[PDB]
């Protein structure tokens, strides 16, 4: 057809990119509610950015004023309590949603070809999220903030020759002090924007081939437009998430946190129990399961190495756990193991938890070691199960 | 003669929305 | 519901005004009811129920 | 008159599920032994044992469900509401009866009857 | 007058007879010194955990 | 008609939620309680020579 | 060692502000504040609380104004360049017992009485913990000895606290004639401290009830909307050539 | 970089809560990820009760 | 690349159908289906967690009792 | 300079003074104004990008 | 919102250095952009040499 | 580089090197040079609005 006149405004150059990427984008008709969590994570990112921009209007990144500025946000600025509870529990909601997202991807083998780049960009995004949330948790300048910053900046000392110089460069001095807090503030404003860009790249990589589906099959024969069907499905998800988040905000605003951070930072005394936020606990457990500095840091790096190498394993040509009984069972064991690692990270470092943590870390790495063997062996299934 | 009625309807809508966001009952 | 349809839903401007009015009035009504429940559940515990209010020497 | 215990609501629910599976297994055993075998099974032994074990498992499952949901809802009522009376436990009896016995009976009429009965018993307690 | 918490603590004892007796047995077993390292902290804690659990639901009813 | 009536009910809640969140951000920028607590006082003064001004 | 290191766990008390529609008991807040200013304030600061905070919560504006006027607040410098003193006002924070942390430690045998503005949020199970600690001074277990200057309290981690027992019977007198037993003052002072740590609690709970109810209605509408839009797909009849 | 809690551990010395590092009474590492003993700084006495670090 | 399909699809207007009653229609069969299909999955998820938790509490209790005089 | 440009809203007859005092965060240019300016000044360049 | 300079301007009163507002002896605007005269607070004389605001 | 290394402060005003004083007011309150045309167009009209 010859486009002499103007048809739908949606197809005009003003709107065409948004239309083709957001309204008319072909989507497999059989996507479950487990495909709602990417849009949920997007909404969590926007919520964090909006609340953090408004909170930065009242927060003072100085060791003599930071704790007091938080308290002033809670007590003095109107609706300040809401803004703070929303940012602090929205970090937790962001991590819950992103975990559910990562586990949908693991269950349906969404990392497999041709979507390897999508998975790698997601891994980069997860690293960015971890760094952002950690340096954000330092900002209130409570006991938890100071001591967590101490250990995470100390992690660089695992490097033999230049480790100390990196630690002292990160601090801006010989100890965690005002320089650390001020640089952590700047980084905290910056990293969310890089997260937005990385998420956009993630989405573009995913639309190169379209979304995977719960059957794991080629879906070109039964695709439907995103708007309105998956718009309204994601809206159901958005309202349910709002109810969940509101329950956390209004009735249990401090259950996902530790009371130690309501004590101003004291560089003299480490609290008897020193743990990160809940969403970092599995990494904490893997770190502490190694009785060696360099070994622990190397295990932390090996976690992300395995996550990045997952899409490139020579595998069988079957994606969905719905048709892979062994991989499905290994999936539900990995989920249990991750929940156990999180629980172990919250425990003091003593018996029986050292052995349990070591075995759990081993199981976690066994998942990624065994999946390629499963693929190689299952390549022979169609030749061995004859009609 | 429908564009004028549409303008009046949308003007009523805009006024209703204004009184609803800002709620100036203590100022009127 | 077809009679209400012929007055509120025939034009989107009226429908939009109806949505604005419903938000306003419904939020006010819910606020009033929630405050009534709150008062009924906390009898005697309010600042205005302090026996000695105004009587600090 | 009641100060011999250590309590624990999660322990209460788990132990109730176990007693209920105890009592349902015995009950299914008795039910299976009372009945006759089908005429087409008089000369063969294994399927009778299989049917008896299936009845055992089914009755253990349902009785465990009642015995767990009852105490679970009872404790979840006296914890959030934070009160001790026969009202907590009557709600649990009703929900256990309704849910489980109406899932099995496949009848809303019967659920409301079973829930009503289970409350009057917990109430008489 | 008389503090309700102490009165309730004394009235709740018949519900905590087993931990109380175990604590008394521990005290008898350590009346000898052995270099001043023996103690009965755990049994003490068990007894007071039972007593506090008994007292807590009933204290605030007698308070205003 | 029934469908349009049912949807308007949730369309009330969505409009209320959006209004609430925007107004919460706008009013978080307004003067804080510590600021408003310091908006009234009195100060006494003396005398100055003619033809001069004191700030 | 093993169990004394973590301390004895506190029980769960039925606080009047517990429940999704439960407010603070404001008369109990006023009694707890008098307990604070008559017993606690000689050693503990409450640097986050101003006199204006009490207005409309436990005192009238004139009551809090006279309260603040009773205290001497430093101010200045004047035109001559000297620090002076003035009566306290509604905008002043509560006074500090000591000039700095080192002075507090010197006055309390090397221990620092912590600021109590957020103490119920700064301890696990905070309200119950504070009540249990205040009313939980008693004799140590057999074989346990406490060095001089410390007092046994099983609730405190380690069991040896630098605080002496302060909630002794009739240690305060109540304006409403409430008998000031140790348990009564403990409950009142914990009510006051819990209000101090979370003064927004009542507004927060009202908001929560309202918006969770509204969002539940919205969720029902969203489900209906989604299923209305998807029914044309879910009820469709599809005819295809293929069999196996 | 954490501060090890005194009177704690499996050796009557110190215990670091952060990752479970045990130090003996002399400050020597005995259990945990820590690779070194607690650092001794330069110090001296003056007469009996004045220690200069 | 476009797919070449041969199919006949019949569809009814959304305003000619009941929208919500299908949620509570044959509920026991839905529960049957979820339990029957998912019990191995649920076992593999729950059993390690609960077993490890129970063993840890058991170890802690016995260790506490062993150090008691 | 902050005192003038934040007063430009006072040209509005009805809500002008309200807008001025909202942008200030108070009754004068003070710490609240500086803190909110700093937050806006980190954010605006990314909108410019 | 700027603060006028004393003994400046072409009216013997105050000159505003921002946009050139001119005020006279009585603090009244004569030329420039400012619409109103200088605001008069509530002052009084308790004696010959004591003011109060 | 010429501006940075040899004339770093000739593009601005020396008055911003004085800490802010809400009491006194500089006799020459100017903006950066790049806002000067806008500010001249503002000062020329003799009515605030
Ligand atoms: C929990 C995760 C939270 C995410 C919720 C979102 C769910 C979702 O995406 O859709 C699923 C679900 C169905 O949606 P769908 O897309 O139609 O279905 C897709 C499924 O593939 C439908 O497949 P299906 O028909 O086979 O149904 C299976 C379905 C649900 O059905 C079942 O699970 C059936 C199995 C029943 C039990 C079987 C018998 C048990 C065997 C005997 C005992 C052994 C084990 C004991 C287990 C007993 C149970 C506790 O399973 C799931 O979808 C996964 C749920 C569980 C995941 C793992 C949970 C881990 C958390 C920790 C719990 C346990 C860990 C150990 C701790 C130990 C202590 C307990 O959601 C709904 O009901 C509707 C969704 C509406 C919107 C919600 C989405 C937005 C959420 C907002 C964010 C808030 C956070
Ligand atoms: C002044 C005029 C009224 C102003 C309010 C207008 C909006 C009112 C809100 C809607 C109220 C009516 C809700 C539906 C009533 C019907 C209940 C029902 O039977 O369920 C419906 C489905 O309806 C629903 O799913 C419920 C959705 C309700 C949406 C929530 C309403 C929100 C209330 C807003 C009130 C304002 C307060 C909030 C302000 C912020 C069944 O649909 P089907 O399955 O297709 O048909 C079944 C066949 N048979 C008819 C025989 C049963
Ligand atoms: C980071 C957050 C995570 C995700 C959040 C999701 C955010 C986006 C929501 C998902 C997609 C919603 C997009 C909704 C647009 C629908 C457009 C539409 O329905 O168009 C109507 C009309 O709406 C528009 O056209 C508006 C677009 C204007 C162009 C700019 C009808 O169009 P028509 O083709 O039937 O006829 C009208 C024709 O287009 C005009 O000539
Ligand atoms: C599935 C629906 C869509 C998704 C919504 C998810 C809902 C499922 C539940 C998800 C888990 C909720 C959070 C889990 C932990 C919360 C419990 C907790 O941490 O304890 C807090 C307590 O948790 C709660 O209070 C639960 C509140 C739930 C909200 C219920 C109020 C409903 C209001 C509207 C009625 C809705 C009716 C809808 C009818 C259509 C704190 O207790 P406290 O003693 O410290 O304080 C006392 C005070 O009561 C609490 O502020
Ligand atoms: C986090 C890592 C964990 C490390 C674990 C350590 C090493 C163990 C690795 C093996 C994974 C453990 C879980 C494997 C068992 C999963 C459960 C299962 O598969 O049982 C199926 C039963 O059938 C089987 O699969 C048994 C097969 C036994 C294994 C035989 C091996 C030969 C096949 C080799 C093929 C290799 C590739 C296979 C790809 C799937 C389920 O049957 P169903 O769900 O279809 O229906 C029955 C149920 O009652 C209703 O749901
Ligand atoms: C032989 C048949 C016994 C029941 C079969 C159920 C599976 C075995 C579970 C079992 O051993 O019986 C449990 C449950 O079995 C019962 O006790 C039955 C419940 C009786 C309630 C009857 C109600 C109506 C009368 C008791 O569990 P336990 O052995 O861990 O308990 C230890 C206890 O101190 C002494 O055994
Ligand atoms: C002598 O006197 C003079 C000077 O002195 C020396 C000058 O220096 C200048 C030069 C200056 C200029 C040319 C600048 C003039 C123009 C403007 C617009 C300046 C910029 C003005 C501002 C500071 C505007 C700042 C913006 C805000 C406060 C925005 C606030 C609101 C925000 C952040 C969000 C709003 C909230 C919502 C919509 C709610 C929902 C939000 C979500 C994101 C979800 C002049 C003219 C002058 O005469
Ligand atoms: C550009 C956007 C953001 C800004 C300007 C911002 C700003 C801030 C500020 C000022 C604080 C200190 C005040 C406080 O503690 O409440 C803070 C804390 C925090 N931020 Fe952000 N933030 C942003 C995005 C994010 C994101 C994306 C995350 C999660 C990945 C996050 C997580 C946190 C966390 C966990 C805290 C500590 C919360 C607490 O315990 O109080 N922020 N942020
Ligand atoms: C800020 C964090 C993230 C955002 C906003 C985001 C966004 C999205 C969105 C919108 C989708 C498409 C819809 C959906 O499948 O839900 C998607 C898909 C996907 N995401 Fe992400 N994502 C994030 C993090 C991650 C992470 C951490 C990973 C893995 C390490 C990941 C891997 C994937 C994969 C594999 C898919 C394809 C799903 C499929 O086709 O089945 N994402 N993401
Ligand atoms: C009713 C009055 C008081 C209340 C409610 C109160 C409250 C508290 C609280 C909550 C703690 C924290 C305990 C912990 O860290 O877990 C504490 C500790 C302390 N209090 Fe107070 N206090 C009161 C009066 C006093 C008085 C009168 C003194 C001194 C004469 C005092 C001195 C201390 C000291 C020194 C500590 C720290 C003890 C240690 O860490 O070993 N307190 N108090
Ligand atoms: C008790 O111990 C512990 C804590 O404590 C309570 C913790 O919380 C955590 C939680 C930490 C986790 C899971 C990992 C954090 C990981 C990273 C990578 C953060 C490191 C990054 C930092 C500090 C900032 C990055 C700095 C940059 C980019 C410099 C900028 C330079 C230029 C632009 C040139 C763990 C493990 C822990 O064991
Ligand atoms: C068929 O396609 C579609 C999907 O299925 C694959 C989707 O999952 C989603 C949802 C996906 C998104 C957008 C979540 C990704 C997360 C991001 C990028 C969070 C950051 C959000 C911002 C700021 C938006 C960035 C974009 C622009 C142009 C900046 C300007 C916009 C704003 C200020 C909001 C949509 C809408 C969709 O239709």
């Amino acid at each position: 057809t010859i486009r002499n006149q103007r048809f739908s405004l949606l197809k005009q150059p003003i709107s065409s990119t948004l239309n083709q990427h957001l309204v008319d984008y072909p989507t497999p008709s059989n996507l479950s509610y487990w495909w709602g969590f990417g849009s949920l994570a997007g909404i969590c990112l926007v919520i964090q950015i909006v609340t953090g921009v408004f909170l930065a209007m009242h927060y003072t990144p100085h060791v003599d004023l930071a704790f007091n500025s938080v308290e002033h946000i809670m007590r003095d600025v109107e609706g300040g309590w809401l803004l703070r509870y929303m940012h602090a529990n929205g970090a937790s909601m962001f991590f819950i949603v992103v975990y559910l997202h990562i586990f949908r991807g693991l269950y349906y083998a969404s990392y497999s070809s041709p979507r390897e780049f999508v998975w790698c960009l997601g891994v980069v995004i997860f690293l960015l999220m971890i760094v952002t949330a950690f340096i954000g948790y330092v900002l209130p300048w409570g006991q938890m903030s100071f001591w967590g910053a101490t250990v995470i900046t100390s992690l660089a000392s695992a490097i033999p020759v230049v480790g100390d110089t990196i630690v002292t460069w990160l601090w801006g001095g010989f100890s965690v002090d005002n320089a650390t807090l001020n640089r952590f503030f700047s980084l905290h404003y910056l990293l969310p924007f890089i997260l937005v860009g990385a998420s956009l790249l993630h989405l573009a990589a995913l639309h190169q081939y379209g979304s995977n589906n719960p059957l794991g099959v080629h879906s070109e024969m039964d695709k439907i437009a995103f708007y309105p069907y998956f718009y309204v499905k994601d809206l159901v998800g958005w309202v349910a998430f709002a109810i969940f988040f509101s329950i956390w905000i209004f009735y249990a605003p401090n259950v996902l946190g530790h009371p130690d951070n309501y004590i101003p930072a004291n560089p003299m005394s480490t609290p008897p129990h020193i743990v990160p936020e809940w969403y970092f606990l599995p990494i904490y457990a893997i770190l502490r399961s190694i009785p060696d500095k360099a070994g622990g840091v190397a295990a932390i790096a090996l976690v992300f190495i395995c996550l990045l190498a997952l899409p490139f394993f020579k595998s069988m040509y079957v994606r969905s756990s719905s048709f892979r009984p062994i991989y499905q069972g290994m999936f539900w064991l990995l989920l249990a193991d991750c929940l156990l690692l999180g629980w172990i990270g919250c425990q003091p470092v003593e018996a029986p938890f050292v052995t349990i943590g070591q075995i759990s870390s081993l199981v976690f790495f066994l998942f990624f070691a065994i999946t390629p063997i499963l693929g190689r062996v299952g390549r022979g299934i169609p030749n061995s199960y004859t009609d | 003669t429908i564009d004028i009625q549409a303008a009046a309807g949308w003007g009523i809508a805009a006024a209703a929305g204004a009184i609803w966001v800002v709620q100036p009952f203590g100022w009127i | 519901f077809e009679g209400f349809y012929k007055l509120i839903m025939r034009r989107n401007s009226v429908y939009v005004t109806f949505i604005i009015a419903g938000a306003f009035f419904g939020e006010r009504a819910v606020d009033y009811g929630v405050h009534k429940l709150w008062e009924r559940n906390n009898v005697g515990k309010r600042y205005e129920d302090i026996s000695v209010l105004g009587q600090r020497p | 008159r009641y100060l011999e215990e250590e309590d624990g609501p999660l322990m209460k629910t788990i132990k109730g599920s176990i007693t209920g599976f105890g009592a349902g297994t015995i009950y299914g055993t008795i039910l299976a032994t009372w009945k006759d075998v089908p005429r087409v099974e008089r000369n063969v032994a294994l399927p009778g044992l299989i049917r008896t074990l299936k009845m055992m498992g089914t009755h253990g499952l349902t009785f465990a469900a009642i015995g767990g949901v009852y105490i679970g809802v009872e404790q979840l009522v006296q914890n959030f509401r934070s009160k001790r009376d026969f009202y907590n436990g009557a709600i649990g009896g009703f929900v256990a009866g309704a849910s489980v016995l109406g899932y099995r009976a496949r009848s809303i009429p019967t659920a409301i009857a079973a829930g009503a009965t289970l409350a009057v018993t917990s109430a008489l307690i | 007058v008389v503090d309700p918490k102490k009165y309730l603590e004394e009235s709740c004892k018949p519900k905590c007879v087993k931990p109380l007796l175990e604590y008394q047995a521990c005290v008898k077993r350590i009346q000898g010194d052995d270099s001043g390292h023996k103690h009965c902290t755990g049994q003490y804690f068990d007894y007071w955990q039972c007593i506090d659990k008994c007292v807590a639901p009933k204290l605030f009813a007698k308070l205003k | 008609a029934f469908a349009y009536f049912v949807l308007s009910g949730g369309r009330f809640v969505y409009a209320s939620v959006l209004r609430l969140l925007v107004l919460k951000l706008i009013v978080s920028m307004s003067a804080s309680k510590d600021v408003l607590a310091l908006a009234s006082l009195e100060v006494d003064l003396g005398s100055i020579e003619p033809g001069t001004t004191v700030t | 060692a093993d169990e004394a290191e973590h301390g004895l766990e506190c029980p769960n008390y039925p606080w009047p502000h517990e429940g999704i529609l439960s407010s603070y008991d404001h008369a109990s807040i006023r009694r707890g504040h008098q307990v604070y200013q008559q017993v606690c304030a000689s050693c503990h600061s409450m640097s986050l609380i101003s006199y204006r905070d009490l207005v409309g919560v436990a005192y009238t504006e004139e009551e809090a104004k006279a309260m603040a006027a009773e205290i001497e607040v430093v101010d200045g410098p004047n035109d001559e360049g000297e620090m002076f003193t003035r009566p306290g006002k509604l905008s002043d924070r509560l006074p500090e017992p000591y000039s700095n942390e080192s002075a507090a430690r010197f006055a309390n045998g090397g221990a620092y009485p912590p600021d109590l503005s957020l103490v119920t949020k700064a301890r696990h199970n905070g309200q119950n913990y504070v009540f249990a600690l205040l009313t939980g001074y008693r004799d140590p277990p057999a074989g346990i000895s406490i060095r001089e200057g410390l007092h046994y309290n099983p609730y405190f981690p380690g069991g040896a606290i630098a605080m002496p027992k302060m909630l002794n019977d009739e240690a305060v007198e109540y304006e409403d004639g409430t008998p000031a037993t140790e348990a009564q003052m403990g409950k009142d002072v914990v009510s006051f401290l819990s209000w101090a740590a979370e003064p927004e609690m009542e507004e927060r709970k009202l908001m929560g009830f309202k918006w969770i109810f509204l969002l539940s209605l919205a969720l029902l509408q969203a489900a209906y909307y989604r299923r209305l839009k998807w029914s044309v797909l879910k009820s469709r009849k599809l005819v295809l050539d293929v069999v196996n | 970089g954490c501060i090890p809690l005194p009177n704690a551990g499996d050796y009557g010395g110190w215990f670091c809560p952060c990752h479970g590092s045990h130090y003996d009474i002399s400050g020597r590492i005995r259990k945990g990820p820590a690779p070194y003993n607690l650092e001794v700084p330069t110090y001296s006495f003056l007469e009996e009760n004045k220690l200069l670090i | 690349q476009p797919v070449k399909l041969k199919a006949v699809v019949y569809a009814l207007s959304p305003f000619q159908q009941k929208i919500m009653t299908g949620l509570w229609k044959d509920l026991p069969e839905k529960i049957h289906h979820k339990v029957s299909e998912n019990w191995i999955s649920a076992t593999l998820l729950v059993t390690p967690v609960v077993g490890t938790y129970w063993y840890a509490q058991y170890f802690k209790e016995q260790e506490k009792l062993e150090h008691r005089f």
